């Protein structure tokens, strides 16, 4: 996995399981989870009436497969 | 069959009430003209047409006539709509041309709709009507 | 004292393409569909878009010039309505046969039928505002003139538009000049009540007095002189009052006395068109007026005369108060939701005062005739009252966690308020129980009785008694006023207190409100919603800081849901749920007072007197025997006064049954909103979503379900929606079916 | 003995439905039913919730247009 | 006038077959929140995040459909 | 000239000593009621209430 | 007493040792993540279960639950 | 627990008898200035010179107030202690229970309360049935 | 003036136009051709 790589969710649990988006980074120093993917839609979070949630999620290499 | 109802120029109570139909518009003949429309219809001993919506074609302006007018005439609406918000998800800004209306794209999409049934054939043949069940975010499942 | 910054923002037009420029969460872009509610929900909090206290202010004021043109544009459609779209020249010939209505219905789907015939040949809408009473106490005699008071109105919406255009975008008063509340309450003292108050007393003088007395004696509107006959001409006006040929060489030597022909404490209704005389309206603005103006020159400005507000509340502290209200100035006059309290407050108990005495002294001629008027008026201002009363409950709680820092007000008022909540919550909980026992516990009692064949056990007049002892001494003493305790008063300052029947046109104008035991009943449910709605609305002011189960509830904010399921669940902590069931309560408070009043006025006051003297009323005195009970609320006012409102169709009351059934379906509809969660709603629109990205129409601004305090609000907000709308509708087709 | 019966068979609908639920929160395992009939209703759950929800979104708009419309002319 | 109270029976049997289900089938979890199973069946929310969560478990589809059940009865 | 202190001296508990709760006469009283009353055995308080 | 776990998906953003009112988190090291850094909570005995550390978990589904159960006095924030 | 009261005039809103037959909590601060803070029973008191001695019948009052003494004084009250009295006396020592604040990392803790796995690897019930467990805790 | 056209292009000043517009055109229909219960 490269950066701008478009990649699609398996982790089962994401609010974007099944959606595609954007590789931003890919981390080397043995951390569980190193890829930042970045999205299109924004999730479930923040308090109630927040206008928006988050776009940003670190997964595992494991987890994406690759569409691009 | 239908001997339960009437047509409504054999009727004596569709009689009793045609007497004194009202205006519903500045016309004073409306109520004359309304009841030589409703004469055509079937009424039972109210006197109150009723619709039949078997699909025969003897009684094919109950129903099917304003079926076939609405399913053309909303399948525009959505299909407009659809046209629309596909063509907006490739300007680098998708979530405010929702807000702030593109109305030259609009207008263009809203008289593009004459030929939708084409278009949805089209689009179902060649793929573009439907998304495969994995390509689309779902829930655990 | 007059300081501006010009030119402060300039008028351009590229902000308004780019919604949600004011609150810095929205200028991102919309990523949910909760930005929309966003963006309504802070689109006037200006308190939260900045925090300098100046521009807000500024922004307050271009808003409030605003407003006013809104409300300029509206009183200039009542106007040309009347003007155009109306029977009033018809209907001030004869104003005892014929109806007011000033709206026609343009015929498309068959609703021409709600051209009713209102009387004369006129085909409309009868409206039930008092507008042609207001007309006619004014002086308005043709449509001429009324179409010149609406071009007039529309002219100054125009100007109030312009206005503030103004003084937001070319020239912008500082922080000073709004800090300057004692110049302030003398020009709104002197000047805007005063003058008007002085400016109307002249207008009485010189159009209503003359008009209106030449409308009573008999005189046709085409024969009237026009008002200003009456001034161009002063010996006219000697024809009809003789103390006009005076002049006002005995007003400004004192000589006073001579005026008791026209200026008189005469009192009473004017029997022959059953409103307030002109006589003592006129007298009593031009009091008012007097005493406004004196007033106005109260609070200390430029000269060193005056009294200035810091002074008079530092000067006011108790032993029990300790240190007094030093502190409360600062608080007055840097926030503008202490203010708005306040104002939300006065302005509810106003508007409640203002129908409470716009039925007992009808000031407005034949208002008192027809009962579609004075019912609406009644009900009407109950609700607006009751409304701002939960506004000021609301913006209580905003300054608390807003607008109030305690680090400025050590032990003083506010202070020592919130040092003892539990006492004040307390002690509201036991007379909110105590009266809700003993008020709604009475009508369990008297109805549980009558099930069991006991009626000698009831709470009855004609069983165990419950008498207002205190409210009959009132009225004992209001009948035996204008003798003793009033002396210069003719008659009684109403007759709802005492005296003699007032019949015009054969109908009860005003008569003797007798208070039996039912009223004493229904005078504690209203003690006791009263003390529910002040208990939450109280609660939530107090509580809206912190708690002993949330006590950081002030940097939550005001309209946070919950803290979370911990503690138990603290579902609804914060202040904006109070005013969410204070709103609950209001309604219901509010619908019991309308309810009281429409079936006390229905069986005890309305009704025809026949020529030999008696009188019928419109219920048959219902409410002596079956007001006691809840079964007799349920079969002698709600099934037995709705067959007007059911019975309608096919007809010109058939708006109000749809209208009815409309309210019914808006209350069951704001169930929805009111019973359910946002999990569900957020869990049932990812499948629908699901559905449409099976076909590639999913939208880009995600549908997020409404939020839990927006969840409240619209259920709320179409609870007394649906109840409002059946309860208009239901009064407004009960008193079109009586007279 | 109608309202009676149809407002117990009501009660019994809704706890039979609960009892699913419970039954899919508590004794469900997703492991033994592999791709068998619970766990293809499990597979495709947004499809058949958007469909009821089409159907009763268009049986009760239509419902209460027509009783409206009845009601209004 | 049969007619138009059929289809408002079949509104109500379809909108209380659509809470229940959603119910039944959601109890394992949706995207709001993934994992219910652990929480079990009658929790009361999952707190003011993720936008607000107050009615998610099955228990409270049931409480809905115990309403559209009276109702539709 | 306050009337209103803390309860009993202490500033931290949920008591004010208002002119009610924590008076003269108030401490006479209450605490001179039966089930207050200094020295009884709690049958003859029990008796007396 | 609520139980609050913390798993792998923590990126070490202390959002939620701060959100929390009673400060049952703490932040201890770690090796699994950029930051060196995940949440622990040691003093969850006195979790009431306001879920304001739910609330400002950045990471997607969450990096921290909360688990609610058998209430207390600590666990239930009774001042009486 | 040495230090003065503030100097507060009292309050309903306070210490009921949890107070004295259960735990209540004490916090403990020391600043230079005297200055005007909000206690979380409501009200307003005077931060006295030197040491403080406030008493609060929860633990999330004694956590509030201490948070206000972080952010709302710019001289930042960070030396505050939170203390959990017993009626019988013995006093224990709570918030700041290592030497820094929870948020920084004192690399002397233990990880306590963290899972193995995400949530997605969590057990299932149907596993664990008549276990006496629930499906986080095994 | 791109601030006029970005402001009527919005949202609800568009779909009160369309609204409006549809609503014109029901109305305008009724009013010729009043009272269709079928073909
Ligand atoms: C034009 C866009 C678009 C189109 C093509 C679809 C198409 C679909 N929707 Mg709908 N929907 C949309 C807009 C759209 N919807 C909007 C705006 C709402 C919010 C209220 C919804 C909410 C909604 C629900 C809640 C459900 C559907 C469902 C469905 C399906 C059945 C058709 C139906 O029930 O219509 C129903 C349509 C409505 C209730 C509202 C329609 C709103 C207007 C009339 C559509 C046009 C919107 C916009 C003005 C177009 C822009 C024009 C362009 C020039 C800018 C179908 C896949 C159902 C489903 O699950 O299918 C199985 C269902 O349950 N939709
Ligand atoms: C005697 C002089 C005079 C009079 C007549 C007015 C009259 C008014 N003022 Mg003003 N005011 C004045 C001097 C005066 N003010 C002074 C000296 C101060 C300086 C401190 C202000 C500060 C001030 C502010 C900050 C506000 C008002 C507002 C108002 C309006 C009250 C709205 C209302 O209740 O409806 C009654 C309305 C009318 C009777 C309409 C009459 C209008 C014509 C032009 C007179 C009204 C137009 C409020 C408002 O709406 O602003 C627009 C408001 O926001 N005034
Ligand atoms: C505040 C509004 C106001 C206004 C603008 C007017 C204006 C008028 N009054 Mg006045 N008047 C008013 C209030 C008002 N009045 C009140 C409150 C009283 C009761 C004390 C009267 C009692 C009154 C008398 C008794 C007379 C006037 C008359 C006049 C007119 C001549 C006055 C003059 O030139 O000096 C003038 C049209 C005179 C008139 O009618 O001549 C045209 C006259 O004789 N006035
Ligand atoms: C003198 C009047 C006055 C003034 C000017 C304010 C001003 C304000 N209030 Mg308000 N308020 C008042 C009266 C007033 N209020 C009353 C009487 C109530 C009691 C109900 C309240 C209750 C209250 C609450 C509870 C809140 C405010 C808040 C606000 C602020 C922002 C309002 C906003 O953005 O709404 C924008 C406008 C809307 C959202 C429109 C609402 C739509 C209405 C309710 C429904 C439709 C009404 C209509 C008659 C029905 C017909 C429509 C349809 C059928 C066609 C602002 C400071 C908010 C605030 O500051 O909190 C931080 C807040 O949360 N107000
Ligand atoms: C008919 C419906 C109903 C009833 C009975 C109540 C009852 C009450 N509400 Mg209310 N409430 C309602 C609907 C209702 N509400 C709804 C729809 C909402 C809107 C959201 C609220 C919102 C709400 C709030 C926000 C508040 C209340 C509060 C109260 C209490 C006021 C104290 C009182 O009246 O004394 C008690 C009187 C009664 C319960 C009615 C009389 C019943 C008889 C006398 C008692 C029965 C006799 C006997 C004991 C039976 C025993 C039989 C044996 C076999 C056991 C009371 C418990 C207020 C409160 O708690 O004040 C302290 C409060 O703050 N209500
Ligand atoms: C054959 C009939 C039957 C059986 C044996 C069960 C048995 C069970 N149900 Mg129930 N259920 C049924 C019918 C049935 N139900 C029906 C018809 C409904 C729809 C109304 C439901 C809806 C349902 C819900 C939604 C829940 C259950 C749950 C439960 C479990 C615990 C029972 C409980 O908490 O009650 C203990 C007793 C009470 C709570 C008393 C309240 C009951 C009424 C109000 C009092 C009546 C008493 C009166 C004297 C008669 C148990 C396994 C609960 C559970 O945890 O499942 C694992 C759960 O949450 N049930
Ligand atoms: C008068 C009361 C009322 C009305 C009309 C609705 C309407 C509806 N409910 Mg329901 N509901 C109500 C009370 C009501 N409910 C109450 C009190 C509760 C108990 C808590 C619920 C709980 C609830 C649940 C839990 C669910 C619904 C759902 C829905 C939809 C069902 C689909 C349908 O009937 O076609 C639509 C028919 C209508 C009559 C819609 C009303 C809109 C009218 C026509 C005007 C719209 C035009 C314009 C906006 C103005 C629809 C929006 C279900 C849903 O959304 O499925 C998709 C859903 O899951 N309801
Ligand atoms: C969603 C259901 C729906 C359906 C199928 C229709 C269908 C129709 N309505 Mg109707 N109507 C509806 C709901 C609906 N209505 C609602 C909710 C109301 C209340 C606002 C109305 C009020 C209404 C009026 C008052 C009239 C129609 C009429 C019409 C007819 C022709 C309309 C036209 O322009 O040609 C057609 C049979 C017109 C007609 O000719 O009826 C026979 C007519 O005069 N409708
Ligand atoms: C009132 C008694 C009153 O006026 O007391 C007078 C007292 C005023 O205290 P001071 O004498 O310190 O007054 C100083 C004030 O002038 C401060 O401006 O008010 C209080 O202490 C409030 C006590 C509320 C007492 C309970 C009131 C609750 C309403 C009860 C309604 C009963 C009918
Ligand atoms: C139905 C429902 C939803 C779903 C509601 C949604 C998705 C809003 C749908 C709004 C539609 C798009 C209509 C918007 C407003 C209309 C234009 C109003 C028309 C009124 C005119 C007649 C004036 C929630 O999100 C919710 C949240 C919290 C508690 C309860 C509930 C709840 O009950
Ligand atoms: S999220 Fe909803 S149910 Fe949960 S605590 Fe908040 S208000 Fe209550
Ligand atoms: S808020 Fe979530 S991601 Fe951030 S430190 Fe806490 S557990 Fe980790
Ligand atoms: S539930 Fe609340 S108190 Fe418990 S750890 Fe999370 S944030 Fe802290």
């Amino acid at each position: 996995l490269n950066r701008g790589d478009k990649v699609r969710i398996k982790r089962t649990e994401s609010y974007w399981y099944g959606d595609v988006g954007t590789v931003a980074s890919v981390e080397k120093s043995g951390i569980l989870y190193p890829v930042i993917v970045r999205f299109d839609r924004v999730n479930y979070n923040g308090f109630s009436g927040s206008a928006s949630g988050v776009n940003t999620n670190n997964f595992a290499e494991n987890e994406l497969e690759l569409v691009q | 069959d239908f001997a339960n109802l009437t047509p409504c120029s054999e009727n004596p109570a569709y009689l009793a009430k045609s007497k004194n139909f009202l205006n519903t518009t500045n016309d004073p003949n409306s109520g004359k003209i309304r009841a030589e429309r409703y004469a055509s219809a079937l009424c039972g001993p109210e006197g109150y047409p009723h619709l039949i919506v078997d699909g025969r074609f003897t009684h094919a302006g109950d129903f099917l006539i304003p079926s076939i007018l609405f399913l053309y005439i909303a399948g525009w609406i959505g299909w407009v709509g659809r046209s629309y918000l596909i063509e907006i998800r490739e300007s680098k800004n998708p979530e405010m041309q929702e807000v702030v209306i593109n109305v030259p794209l609009a207008i263009k999409k809203m008289l593009g709709g004459f030929l939708w049934p084409l278009a949805a054939v089209g689009e179902y043949t060649s793929g573009k009507l439907v998304m495969k069940d994995s390509e689309i975010p779902t829930s655990p499942r | 004292k007059v300081s501006v910054d010009n030119n402060p923002v300039p008028t351009s037009f590229e902000k308004w393409g780019k919604p949600g420029h004011f609150d810095r969460t929205l200028a991102r872009g919309p990523k949910t569909t909760t930005w929309i509610w966003n963006l309504h929900a802070n689109a006037h909090d200006f308190d939260s878009q900045t925090s300098d206290l100046e521009d807000v202010s500024r922004k307050i004021f271009s808003a409030h010039f605003g407003h006013l043109a809104v409300v300029f544009v509206w009183l200039s459609g009542m106007y040309f309505h009347g003007a155009k779209f109306s029977n009033y020249e018809g209907w001030l010939a004869d104003p005892t046969h014929i109806k007011p209505s000033a709206q026609v219905v343009w015929p498309i789907v068959g609703q021409g039928i709600l051209n009713g015939d209102v009387g004369g040949g006129f085909h409309g809408i009868q409206i039930t505002s008092g507008l042609f009473y207001l007309w006619r106490a004014s002086g308005f005699t043709d449509s001429y003139q009324l179409y010149c008071t609406a071009i007039g109105g529309l002219v100054m919406a125009a100007l109030m538009l312009f206005a503030g255009w103004f003084h937001y975008h070319v020239k912008a008063p500082k922080l000073e000049w709004f800090q300057n509340v004692e110049s302030m309450m003398n020009h709104h003292l002197a000047g805007l009540l005063g003058l008007g108050s002085l400016g109307w007393a002249g207008h009485q003088i010189h159009v209503s007095m003359p008009i209106n007395k030449l409308l009573d004696a008999g005189v046709a509107p085409k024969d009237i002189p026009l008002p200003h006959e009456f001034i161009l001409e002063p010996s006219k006006m000697a024809e009809l009052y003789p103390s006009f040929a005076q002049g006002l060489t005995p007003f400004f030597t004192l000589n006073w006395g001579v005026y008791s022909d026209f200026l008189t404490f005469k009192g009473g209704l004017n029997p022959v068109t059953g409103g307030l005389w002109l006589s003592d309206t006129a007298h009593h603005h031009l009091a008012i007026a007097v005493l406004f103006i004196i007033a106005g020159h109260m609070y200390r400005t430029n000269w060193g005369i005056g009294h200035s507000m810091k002074e008079i509340l530092e000067a006011h502290k108790g032993p029990f108060t300790g240190e007094g209200h030093k502190g409360l100035y600062e608080i007055l006059t840097t926030s503008w939701h202490a203010q708005l309290a306040i104002n939300l407050a006065l302005l509810g108990s106003l508007t409640i005062i203002v129908a409470q005495h716009m039925y007992a002294m009808p000031p407005y001629p034949y208002q008192a005739i027809d009962y579609a008027t004075q019912l609406s008026l009644f009900t009407h201002h109950m609700w607006i009252g009751g409304f701002l009363i939960v506004g000021a409950g609301a913006h209580g709680a905003i300054f608390m966690v807003r607008d109030y820092d305690p680090a400025k007000n050590v032990n003083n008022l506010l202070d020592r308020m919130l040092r003892h909540r539990d006492a004040i919550i307390s002690h509201l909980n036991w007379v909110c129980i105590f009266l809700g026992f003993h008020s709604f516990g009475l009508y369990i009692h008297n109805d549980t009785m009558r099930a069991l064949g006991r009626p000698q056990d009831m709470f009855s007049d004609t069983a165990i008694q419950l008498q207002p002892i205190f409210a009959q001494w009132v009225q004992h003493l209001h009948t035996l006023a204008p003798g003793a305790t009033a002396p210069n008063a003719l008659a009684t300052a109403s007759y709802a207190f005492g005296g003699e029947t007032i019949a015009v046109a054969g109908k009860v104008a005003m008569m003797p409100i007798t208070l039996g035991t039912a009223d004493f009943m229904v005078h504690h449910i209203h003690a006791f919603t009263i003390h529910v709605t002040a208990l939450i609305l109280l609660k939530g002011v107090l509580y809206a800081r912190s708690s002993r189960l949330v006590p950081d509830k002030a940097n939550l904010g005001f309209r946070f849901p919950c803290d979370g399921p911990g503690r138990g669940g603290t579902c609804q902590v914060s202040g904006w749920d109070h005013v969410f069931l204070g709103l609950f309560w209001m309604y219901n408070s509010l619908s019991i007072v309308i309810f009281h009043f429409s079936w006390k006025m229905q069986s005890d006051v309305w009704g025809t007197v026949s020529p030999d003297g008696s009188v019928t009323h419109v219920t048959l005195g219902n409410f002596a025997q079956s007001a006691i009970t809840i079964n007799g609320w349920l079969r002698d006012f709600l099934w037995a006064q709705a067959a007007n409102v059911i019975n309608s169709y096919g007809s010109a009351l058939s708006a109000y049954g749809i209208m009815f059934l409309a309210g019914h379906f808006v209350f069951a509809f704001s169930l929805m909103f009111l019973f359910s969660g946002r999990g569900y709603w957020q869990e049932l629109i990812e499948s629908i979503v699901w559905a449409h990205n099976k076909l590639n129409v999913a939208p880009a601004i995600q549908p997020r379900a409404l939020s839990i305090i927006q969840g409240r609000a619209v259920g709320v907000a179409h609870y007394l929606l649906g109840g409002i709308v059946t309860t208009w509708a239901f009064f407004l087709a009960r008193s079109l079916s009586i007279g | 003995l109608y309202t009676h019966h149809q407002y117990i068979a009501g009660f019994l609908m809704v706890g039979a439905f609960a009892h699913g639920a419970i039954f899919f929160v508590r004794d469900y395992d997703p492991v033994a039913n592999k791709d068998n009939v619970l766990a293809r209703m499990l597979e495709h759950k947004e499809a058949l919730i958007s469909h009821l929800s089409w159907v009763s979104l268009f049986l009760g708009f239509h419902t209460l247009g027509l009783y409206v419309h009845n009601d209004v002319v | 006038g049969d007619f138009l109270v059929h289809h408002a029976i079949a509104l109500g049997l379809h909108t209380t077959a659509l809470i229940l289900i959603k119910g039944a089938l959601d109890a394992r979890g949706s995207k709001l929140m993934p994992d219910k199973k652990d929480f079990g069946y009658s929790f009361p929310c999952d707190g003011p995040g993720r936008g607000g969560t107050c009615d998610i478990s099955a228990w409270d589809a049931f409480y809905l459909a115990m309403f559209w059940m009276l109702n539709t009865l | 000239n306050q009337v209103v202190q803390a309860y009993n001296g202490d500033p931290f508990v949920g008591h004010l000593s208002t002119p009610i709760s924590d008076s003269a006469f108030t401490r006479t009283f209450i605490g001179n009621l039966p089930a207050y009353r200094k020295g009884l055995s709690p049958i003859l308080r029990g008796l007396e209430v | 007493s609520h139980s609050v776990k913390i798993y792998d998906t923590c990126i070490g953003c202390t959002q939620c040792v701060r959100a929390c009112p009673l400060d049952v988190l703490e932040m201890v090291p770690w090796d699994g993540c950029k930051a060196a850094q995940i949440a622990s909570s040691p003093r969850t005995e006195d979790c009431v279960g306001c879920k304001r550390c739910e609330t400002a978990c950045p990471t997607d589904f969450l990096s921290i639950r909360v688990y609610l159960g058998a209430e207390t006095t600590r666990s239930m924030g009774l001042a009486y | 627990l040495s230090g003065q009261p503030p100097k507060f005039g009292g309050s309903t809103g306070g210490l009921l008898s949890k107070a004295n037959r259960e735990e209540k909590y004490a916090i403990t601060w020391t600043s230079a200035s005297e200055q005007v803070f909000e206690m979380p029973t409501g009200g307003a008191a005077i931060m006295n010179e030197g040491e403080n001695l406030l008493y609060l019948a929860r633990k999330e009052q004694c956590l509030a107030l201490g948070t206000q003494l972080r952010t709302k004084f710019k001289p930042k009250i960070q030396d505050y202690k939170i203390y959990r009295v017993y009626p019988s006396g013995e006093v224990q020592y709570l918030h700041p229970a290592d030497g820094v604040f929870p948020e920084k990392v004192n690399e002397g803790r233990e990880a306590q309360g963290t899972k193995t796995r995400r949530i997605g690897q969590n057990p299932e019930p149907v596993t664990i049935k008549f276990s006496g467990k629930a499906p986080y805790e095994v | 003036m791109d601030g006029l056209k970005s402001f009527l292009s919005t949202a609800p000043v568009m779909i009160m136009a369309l609204l409006t517009f549809t609503a014109g055109i029901l109305i305008e229909f009724n009013r010729f051709y009043p009272d269709l219960l079928f073909h």
